[PDB]
RNA sequence: GUGCUCGCUUCGGCAGCACAUAUACUAAAAUUGGAACGAUACAGAGAAGAUUAGCAUCCCCUGCGCAAGGAUGACGCAAAUUCGUGAAGCG
RNA sequence: CUCCGAACGGUAAGAGCCUAGCAUGUAGA
């Protein structure tokens, strides 16, 4: 009922190499979500990989934004649930994805005891990390759908728990920075060094500059840079 | 964007092994 | 059964009342030539 | 092939053969009654119209449906195919005309033409821009994607069947009795005579139905509604001029 | 005209265009969107529409309006441009003798000349549809006697087997002769 | 022919690859510009039962080209002709 | 791994070269949670009926089915007179 | 004298309680 030509697929998922070999099934499997008849290919994303499959059909990821075999993004890598409660994405998220989700899961007879395989386990020989957690717990329709992740909460949080501000060179100019801090508020004394290429403000009881270390934690992206942000004295030091 | 190709069976599978 | 041979029967009366008959912008209604054309029917059924 | 197809209000496509003269096929499929069947000039397969939603392409020797051509509104009146002319070409009963592609099975290109309901399409016999036959203002069309050649007289009778042969006649047949002859050149009307009705028939009743030259172009022979085939000739006359 | 009521005036547009495109046969969504743009202001999209429904084969009283709408906007050059392919689809009489509208407002001498020979130069060499003679006889009572004997009298080989009409011979002798 | 070809083989059957990863690839895995990977055809044993007898497979949408018709505009006959 | 370099050159080692080129639903599955017209028991087609036939214009089950048999969901929409409004066009 | 038949058209109608043979093999952190 779902056949295609080419996955839609993520950057992380397809893996750590420029050259992979998929096997295309038509009409395979019976997708995860919406339970109908779609095209699965698996490949190798590298060596000593997980052997990765495709899980949720065309039409299903394509319509919610989303990639067949993770439900993370096309777009950004974070959840369905965090990209849709929630901008804060593009300095929530990250580059160079990690491939701890790549690899192979927990072999249950290391875990029971016995593995007879010996060192020839093509499965994993860690421990296996702790039930207690709700990141133990986490299943595909849930995760899906917006309502009720585990993860989604606790990266959520992530969002609101937690000046030398340097990287100027020809980009940054003194009129542009005291305009950006105009909309936040007035200065009291401000100053621009060009021998470390670094820029100082305040302001008169902090606060509208305090959501200014909200904005410039690695992520006040102005001029196209990331701009070297950390603190300054404080103390007539 | 993804499109057909007709490549080398051979260079494509030793530059995987390498 | 014989409804094949009335549903044909009726539906080209139709698709020839809708073809011709008003020639520019007629159409009385439907209904009524088809009421016409079954008491016409009922009538020649008279003997 | 060496057979004869048949089809009609049954809901049955049969394709009776000339070896056993007995059902070959009887092919099936069709959610209502056939309207015509035509066959393909090179390939083996064969177009059927039907009358509930569509029309259905039936391949012979298989008895299975290739493509299923719904793009019309109403039913498919008439239907004409080709080798390499217009491939695919229905008529529909819904005022508006439809040309298929018989590769992908999509509607290719629709008609900007024919108010009344349209049912008479058949093939030029010379080269392109052939033309089509409706009840009000028939008009020509052509072969590649379609364009508005010329328009015909002005017979606002209700047609049924146009036949046309190599020589460059065309002949449009009313369900009035009153068939009127026109040319492929010019169109201008040469005859325009109406038929007389048979000794059991009554006094309107007579209509061509259909319509079809003969293999030598010279013997014309048209269908009535009045129960009676008649078989029309030529004749050896020199002034016949036209105004 | 729900879209044109409210302030909405893109929407309204974009309304308008897509029932131009989707029904180009009707004449009601046209006039709405001719009058919409004479409410409008006087930018080259009005100009555009007009000659985006001229270019689908209007009628007579689409032609007659949009040259009525060029006149009343003090163009001179655009209404004789767009006025060329107005008579070579429509040949009638009225036409033809609406045609020669340039002498009506600056007396355009070269221009009447040349119509009146593309009006000699068209169809109707043997009858001429009893219209143009007495237009052309007007043309010349009006202005001075270049050709007006000539085209009255020795203008004949165009006449249909009475050299004049019933009524209208003793008033184009007398026309002829007290002017 | 070769097209109903297929499709009767169809009907008979029923009754490498270059993508650039232009998306979100820029840095996360760098060097991939062409990725180049093989895609196969899995060999399917002639030994099996089918994988339902019933399905909801939407293939696609019913919007099609509702464009105009073009052919003339409308108008009336005539006040006798209606009546008559 | 096999063979060959009148390889270094003894018969040990080392070097060069040729040939040989990508298995695998890899886990002893880790997990994970449903239904029988069963027996028993009580009871037992209720101790009846004014419409008169009917037949067509959305699914699951049994069945080898292009046999078959099972279970199911419509009225208001109005063809055409008089008057006012906006626009095109004419004298 | 030696030509042998199979199924459907057939077991009701349910009330409260009680017990069973199976089936999928996942993305997540």
């Amino acid at each position: 009922w779902e056949d295609a030509d080419f996955p839609i697929l993520c950057q992380t998922c397809l893996g750590e190499n420029p050259y992979i070999r998929m096997t295309k099934e038509k009409y395979g499997k019976e997708c995860k979500i919406c339970a109908r008849p779609f095209t699965v290919f698996r490949w190798c994303p590298g060596v000593r990989m997980r052997f990765k499959k495709t899980e949720v059909c065309q039409t299903c990821s394509k319509l919610k934004n989303v990639c067949q075999t993770c439900l993370l993004d096309l777009e950004y890598g974070l959840p369905i649930q965090v990209r849709d409660a929630g901008d804060m994405l593009l300095k929530l998220a990250r580059t160079t994805p990690y491939y701890k989700r790549n690899r192979p899961h927990i072999c249950s007879f290391w875990v029971k005891g016995e593995c007879k395989r010996g060192e020839e386990c093509p499965y994993r020989h860690e421990k296996p990390t702790d039930p207690d957690d709700p990141l133990a717990d986490q299943n595909i329709k849930d995760r899906y759908y917006g309502i009720n992740d585990p993860v989604a909460d606790k990266l959520l949080k992530r969002a609101s728990t937690m000046l030398y501000v340097g990287g100027l060179g020809d980009t940054i100019t003194e009129t542009d920075l005291r305009n950006h801090f105009y909309q936040f508020g007035e200065i009291r004394t401000i100053t621009v060094v060009q021998r470390q290429q670094c820029a100082f403000i305040q302001f008169a009881t902090r606060q509208a500059a305090e959501v200014a270390a909200e904005k410039s934690f690695n992520k006040l992206i102005v001029n196209g840079r990331r701009l070297n942000v950390k603190w300054g004295r404080s103390q007539a030091a | 964007y993804a499109e057909p190709a007709h490549i080398n069976d051979f260079m494509f599978e030793q530059q995987r092994r390498t | 059964v014989e409804s094949h041979f009335d549903l044909e029967l009726r539906a080209a009366v139709m698709h020839d009342i809708l073809d011709m008959m008003p020639e520019g912008i007629k159409q009385n209604k439907a209904r009524t030539i088809l009421q016409h054309l079954s008491e016409a029917w009922r009538c020649w059924k008279a003997n | 092939s060496p057979y004869l197809f048949s089809c009609g209000e049954d809901k049955q496509v049969k394709c009776w053969d000339l070896e056993y003269n007995k059902v070959i096929r009887h092919y099936h499929g069709h959610l209502s009654a056939v309207y015509g069947l035509d066959l393909h000039p090179t390939i083996d397969v064969l177009v059927t119209c039907s009358r509930d939603s569509t029309a259905r392409i039936w391949d012979v020797r298989t008895k299975a449906s290739v493509h299923t051509l719904s793009g019309h509104t109403n039913a498919v009146a008439t239907v004409r195919c080709q080798a390499a002319e217009p491939q695919i070409i229905t008529g529909s009963h819904d005022t508006t005309i439809r040309l298929w592609d018989l590769v992908a099975g999509k509607t290719r290109v629709t008609l900007t033409n024919h108010k009344k309901s349209v049912r008479a399409v058949v093939l030029h016999p010379r080269h392109y821009t052939f033309a089509s036959g409706s009840p009000d203002n028939i008009k020509q069309w052509k072969f590649p994607d379609g364009s508005f050649i010329q328009n015909l007289s002005g017979h606002n009778a209700i047609i049924n069947t146009l036949t046309v042969n190599s020589d460059g006649v065309l002949v449009s047949g009313a369900d009035n009795g009153t068939m009127h002859l026109w040319d492929w050149r010019t169109g201008y009307n040469f005859q325009r005579v109406h038929a007389a009705v048979q000794p059991g028939s009554l006094d309107s009743e007579s209509g061509i139905f259909a319509c079809a030259f003969d293999q030598s172009e010279s013997r014309l022979l048209t269908a009535e509604a009045d129960k009676t085939i008649k078989v029309y000739r030529e004749d050896d006359t020199a002034t016949e001029e036209t105004h | 005209e729900m879209e044109m009521k409210n302030r909405q005036v893109n929407h309204a547009r974009n309304i308008w265009d897509r029932a131009i495109t989707t029904l180009p046969r009707v004449n009601q969504f046209w006039y709405k969107y001719t009058y919409m743009e004479e409410m409008l202001g006087n930018v080259a999209g009005a100009r555009q529409v007009f000659e985006r429904w001229m270019e689908w084969q209007p009628e007579e009283q689409a032609w007659h309006s949009y040259i009525n709408f060029e006149l009343r906007y003090k163009e001179v050059d655009r209404a004789r441009t767009i006025y060329e392919r107005f008579v070579l689809v429509h040949p009638d009489v009225k036409n033809w003798i609406k045609y020669a509208r340039f002498e009506e407002k600056h007396a355009y001498f070269a221009h009447a000349r040349k119509v009146y020979e593309r009006a000699v130069e068209f169809f109707g060499d043997e009858h001429m549809d009893e219209h143009l003679y007495v237009a052309f006889a007007k043309f010349e009572e009006n202005q001075k006697e270049f050709e007006r004997v000539r085209v009255i009298y020795k203008y004949a080989l165009d006449r249909i087997s009475k050299q004049d009409a019933q009524e209208l011979f003793k008033n184009y002798t007398i026309f002829e002769k007290k002017f | 022919r070769v097209a109903l070809e297929k499709s009767v083989s169809q009907k008979v059957a029923a009754a490498y690859i270059r993508y650039t990863p232009s998306q979100q690839g820029v840095a996360f895995n760098s060097g991939a510009k062409q990725r180049v990977i093989r895609m196969v055809e899995m060999q399917k044993d002639p030994m099996e039962p089918p994988r339902f007898k019933i399905n909801k497979k939407i293939p696609r949408g019913p919007p099609s080209p509702p464009a105009p018709v073009m052919h003339s505009p409308s108008r009336k006959m005539t006040v006798k002709e209606q009546q008559e």
